[PDB]
RNA sequence: AUGAAAUGGGAAGAAAUGGGCUACAUUUUCUUAUAAAAGAACAUUACUAUACCCUUUAUGAAACUAAAGGACUAAGGAGGAUUUAGU
């Protein structure tokens, strides 16, 4: 996620879900993300979390 | 405001038919298409040719049946057969219908090369949808 | 050429060129004479480094594989 | 709008919601049993729980952006914060121990103190009576306190700066000088307080 | 009787350019290439250009089969925007309809 | 707790007491040292971090361990083996590089260090060609920097190292044989049109007097990716050179051949300033080329991962220890396992994301 | 990169194989390959059958 | 003949005005990647011509058209009253 996502805004829209729940580092996502830009691409993983 | 084939509101003495009622924003919403070959479909040829077929189609069968029309005829294509659905008014004698069907039928088949077949589907007088 | 050749072929290749040169190196200054060609490349190190090299070019280059070619490395260069 | 009227606004507080159940008030309670019938709005790209996360700065930094590259607008601001962490890291270090106290390292501590200080308390609105134009002194609110601030700072730098000096340069100078209430910005803030004591008897019209 | 002279003019435009097709096809393959002597290029170039100008077809206009209406025509029915409108907007075109959306 | 901050620093200044039980320590660099060994090659960044904090602190890893292990058991009478530190982008290859200069500095090696080698295969305003031989260009700006550094750092073995043949800069200017080798860097820098020339001079020198046992040779090349791949760099015809007709390149890719011995040669690669190849490249094979790879071989590969958790750590305590981290939720441990995950344990990540904070 | 001799052998057996022009072209010269391997705009049937 | 057809033309502006386009740069310019990062440029032509002029290619029978280079480069330094659009 540090090499798809280059941008820091897109890894803190994915770190909102865990981060949230207090769940960081406990569970281990494999996305398959398609469509849209890298910030749409970003919040379409976060709702899948 | 628009004028595309509305016909406009009279003072509730116009008989209008179901056809001429809907204006064309309600073409496939309420009312279908007078016409159904594959021409218009994605990744089909001839549109051209078959719509220029219908403008003379619709006229021809205007004259040959002369004040005899109900409502607008119905053309259906299939494969190179072609289809004419009319209703016709019962004004004529029954023999009459019998000559125009296998005259008009005849010399639309030498005309366009193609099968073509006359349904007529008489009524008493033109049924009014509504009066506007 | 080399160039055209879609699978890679490690004789007579660059890679044997360097690596007969380097083991040529090797003996000369352990003060050995000068030996054969078959000699050097027929020892088992050179064998093992043959088969890492064309994993590397053919089944294709990863941090696994590459982890596999230092070892053939290490054995052919005799480092601790 | 997309969302419906009934749709609510979420909330992204991490403590609100884990605090015990006694804790809240019986309003902040009432909402919360309400908000489960509710349609809540989806959370937007720039909402999160981090704790890093600053509401002031995440404004100030769309003020900056220009046509949608929020990207280049951050790059900016974080390159400002660390340009004023830099350069008082740089004062410390070069400060005696007596001196070291006074000196402020939080460059987010240097950036709200900044804008609170350029904040003017009452305002002019321009208006026309009989042909000329006689402006007023007016009060503004909160929301118009603070815009006002943000925006004579990112138009100071944004114009009043030499052709090859940067943005994180050029705001970094202010921020810090405004901080320590001498910079050009607050000067702006103090011509609009001295125009509005000057109209003190057009405050009628 | 066609629409008017200028879809009578064009229509023998139309039957001009398919009988030249072949021979203005043959000919200027000689001057559409670099691999023949500039002499003979040059005399292609006439024997071109003596051909009748209703051979040309950049000469052709596509004009509506029903009003000959030079522009605003759609080349998949050749029909003008006005006359193309008055049989889709009374159900006559087979799958047209408006576009909501 | 500041329990990793004990383990976030380390008393043994010399680089050859590190081992092991040093992991993730961070050893401070003397000024000295700073001053002389690296005067180039240390990232821009890094550089920055080292005006800041007032200190150089590079942490013992494991990855650059083995390779000052490797240096210590080098066999002279061998020919050179070439060490390859590949990663991914920001893994901290570079500064591995130069943990091995550091210890090569302190045992009296002589340092070729090439601090970036795209640096010379793109933006230059002034290409000059050369007597030697007309095909190839000269570079004279890249040369009279790099000749500089060397200078600096190699200071004390410029007067024991002798020239052994003779080298006619201009018709009246000749370096005689037996003059030290601080005459010919003299030389190109007080001539710049030499400059290229004199570079090429050193690089020989010292690959063939090394083999005599005089001193030891580090060629240490960062960017080593550079010199097989493609250039941007036009010619008088608007037509873009390639690697081998610039002189400085040509010279260069002698050294990092295995035909000499006495030394060790330690490669790195970095995709960052390379031309034409992706944001996501890091394999020796995709960055160095056909061309690069058969070039080099055989070479040790040394990979440089990311900070593991006993590094994170000791990364963390050490921007606590200088008060970096200002923010007041970042010492808590919702703060620490934040930058983890938006860093990801990157080293060069970690240090941007702590900078603004 | 260049084309060595294999390459170029190999294409000019690909191209004799697969009814391709074999020779060194310009662009200027493989507009008669074009002009003879498409139906002319004035042959075709909507152009010259345009009108009823 | 106010009808039909063929050939050749249907020109310009020390002018005013509406709309659009580009630029006036540092949140910028060039290059590689890609919008991440890096190396250079950065005031007299640095930013900056979708004009003129000069070449080449594309369509055509016809270049008077379009595109791509080349140089040439002038003005422009964020625009008075006033006015447009956007929840
Ligand atoms: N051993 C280390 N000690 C201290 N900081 C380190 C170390 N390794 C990495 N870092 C941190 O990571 C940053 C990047 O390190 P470095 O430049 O060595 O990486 P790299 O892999 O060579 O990068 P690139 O691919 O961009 O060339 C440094 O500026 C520093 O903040
Ligand atoms: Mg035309
Ligand atoms: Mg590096
Ligand atoms: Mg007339
Ligand atoms: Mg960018
Ligand atoms: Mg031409």
């Amino acid at each position: 996620y540090l090499i798809y996502f280059p941008i820091t805004q897109d890894r803190e829209q994915l770190m909102f879900p865990f981060h949230f729940l207090d769940r960081l580092e406990r569970h281990d996502v494999t996305c398959t993300v398609s469509g849209g830009g890298r910030s749409a691409q970003a919040g379409a993983i976060r709702l899948a979390m | 405001k628009n004028r595309a084939a509305r016909v406009r509101v009279a003072k509730g003495n116009k008989p209008v038919s179901y056809e001429e009622a809907h204006a064309p924003h309600y073409i496939a919403h309420r009312k279908g298409w007078l016409s159904l070959h594959t021409g218009n479909l994605d990744g089909e040829d001839h549109a051209a040719e078959r719509t220029l077929e219908d403008v003379f189609l619709r006229k021809f069968m205007m004259g040959t049946f002369p004040g005899c029309l109900a409502d607008q005829i119905v053309l259906k294509r299939r494969a190179n057969q072609v289809d004419i659905c009319a209703l016709v008014l019962r004004q004529l004698p029954a023999h009459k219908f019998y000559f125009l069907v296998g005259y008009s039928e005849t010399l639309l088949s030498h005309f366009y090369k193609c099968p073509v077949r006359l349904h007529l589907q008489t009524v008493p007088s033109k049924v009014v949808y509504k009066y506007i | 050429t080399e160039e055209d050749m879609d699978e890679y072929v490690w004789a007579k290749s660059s890679s044997e060129n360097s690596v007969l040169q380097t083991l040529l190196q090797m003996r000369a200054a352990e003060s050995s004479v000068a030996p054969s060609r078959e000699e050097l490349l027929g020892t088992k190190e050179v064998e093992d480094y043959q088969k890492c090299v064309v994993r590397l070019k053919n089944e294709g280059e990863n941090e696994a594989s590459l982890a596999q070619y230092k070892e053939s490395v290490k054995r052919l260069l005799n480092l601790a | 709008s997309r969302y419906a009227p009934e749709f609510r606004e979420p909330l992204i507080d991490k403590e609100y919601y884990r605090k015990p159940v006694a804790e809240l008030t019986e309003e902040e309670k009432y909402d919360q049993e309400l908000k489960k019938t509710q349609f809540i709005k989806a959370a937007a790209a720039t909402e999160t729980s981090s704790v890093f996360a600053d509401p002031v700065i995440s404004k100030f930094t769309n003020m900056m952006m220009k046509g949608g590259n929020k990207v280049l607008a951050r790059s900016l601001m974080a390159q400002t914060l660390e340009a004023v962490k830099r350069k008082q890291f740089e004062k410390y270090r070069a400060a005696s121990a007596e001196e070291q106290a006074t000196i402020e390292r939080n460059p987010y501590r240097i950036f709200h103190e900044a804008l609170k200080n350029c904040e003017p308390v009452i305002g002019l609105v321009p208006i026309l009576k009989g042909g000329h134009f006689y402006q007023v002194p007016v009060p503004l609110a909160d929301r118009r306190r603070r815009f006002l601030a943000m925006k004579w700072m990112i138009t100071e730098c944004r114009e009043n700066k030499p052709r090859r000096t940067l943005m994180p340069e050029k705001l970094s100078h202010e921020l810090l000088e405004a901080f320590h209430n001498r910079g050009p910005v607050i000067k702006r803030k103090h011509n609009m307080h001295k125009m509005a004591e000057a109209n003190r008897a057009l405050a009628h019209y | 009787y066609y629409v008017d002279w200028r879809m009578l003019r064009d229509l023998k435009r139309r039957k001009m350019a398919y009988e030249y097709a072949d021979e203005r096809l043959r000919i200027n393959s000689l001057r559409k290439n670099t691999i023949l002597p500039k002499d003979l290029q040059e005399m292609a170039g006439d024997e071109i250009a003596a051909l009748p100008r209703d051979s040309c077809p950049v000469r052709i206009r596509n004009r509506c089969v029903m009003t000959s209406r030079p522009r605003g025509v759609k080349r998949r029915w050749r029909l003008s925007r006005i006359v193309f409108r008055h049989l889709a907007d009374h159900g006559l075109l087979s799958g047209v309809q408006r576009a909501i959306w | 707790a500041e329990r990793p901050r004990t383990v976030s620093r380390t008393s043994d200044s010399d680089p050859a007491k590190h081992g092991e039980q040093h992991e993730g320590q961070h050893y401070s660099i003397p000024l000295q040292d700073l001053k002389t060994v690296f005067p180039h090659g240390l990232p821009p960044r890094y550089m920055m971090q080292v005006k800041t904090f007032g200190e150089a602190c590079l942490m013992v890893r494991k990855p650059a361990l083995e390779l000052l292990g490797y240096l210590k058991n080098t066999n002279f009478a061998h020919p050179a083996v070439r060490y390859l530190l590949y990663g991914e982008k920001g893994t901290g290859k570079t500064l591995s590089l130069c943990h091995a200069v550091h210890f090569c500095a302190r045992h009296d090696w002589l340092i070729l260090h090439i601090p970036d080698a795209h640096l010379w295969v793109k933006n230059c305003r002034e290409l000059l060609q050369s007597t030697h031989n007309k095909q190839r260009f000269d570079q004279p700006l890249e040369a009279s920097t790099w000749l500089k550094n060397f200078k600096t750092t190699n200071e004390r073995f410029l007067s024991q190292i002798k020239v052994q043949e003779k080298y006619v800069w201009n018709k009246r200017e000749s370096t005689e044989k037996g003059s030290p080798l601080g005459e010919v860097v003299e030389q190109g820098l007080t001539r710049v049109r030499n400059a290229t020339d004199a570079v090429g001079v050193v690089l020989k020198e010292l690959k063939a007097q090394s083999a005599l046992g005089l001193f030891h040779l580090l060629v240490a090349v960062d960017g080593v990716n550079a010199l097989w791949g493609r250039t941007t760099l036009k010619k008088e015809d608007r037509t873009l050179i390639a690697p081998e007709e610039l002189s400085l390149v040509h010279n260069l890719r002698k050294m990092v051949k295995n035909d000499w011995h006495g030394g060790a040669i330690v490669l790195s690669l970095s995709q960052t300033g390379s031309l034409f190849k992706s944001r996501t490249a890091y394999l020796p094979h995709e960055l160095l080329g056909k061309e690069g790879f058969n070039a080099l071989e055989p070479f040790l590969p040394i990979l440089i991962p990311n900070y593991n958790p006993k590094e994170f750590e000791s990364s963390f305590q050490y921007y606590l220890e200088n008060n970096w981290l200002q923010h007041e939720k970042a010492s808590t441990e919702e703060g620490r396992k934040e930058l983890r995950f938006l860093s990801n344990c990157n080293p060069e990540q970690l240090e941007r994301l702590c900078a603004s904070l | 990169s260049p084309l060595s001799e294999y390459a170029l052998r190999m294409s000019r057996l690909s191209a004799r194989i697969f009814g391709e022009v074999a020779r060194s072209t310009d662009s200027k010269s493989m507009k008669v390959v074009s002009l003879f391997s498409e139906q002319p705009l004035a042959k075709k049937k909507e152009t010259y059958d345009w009108y009823p």
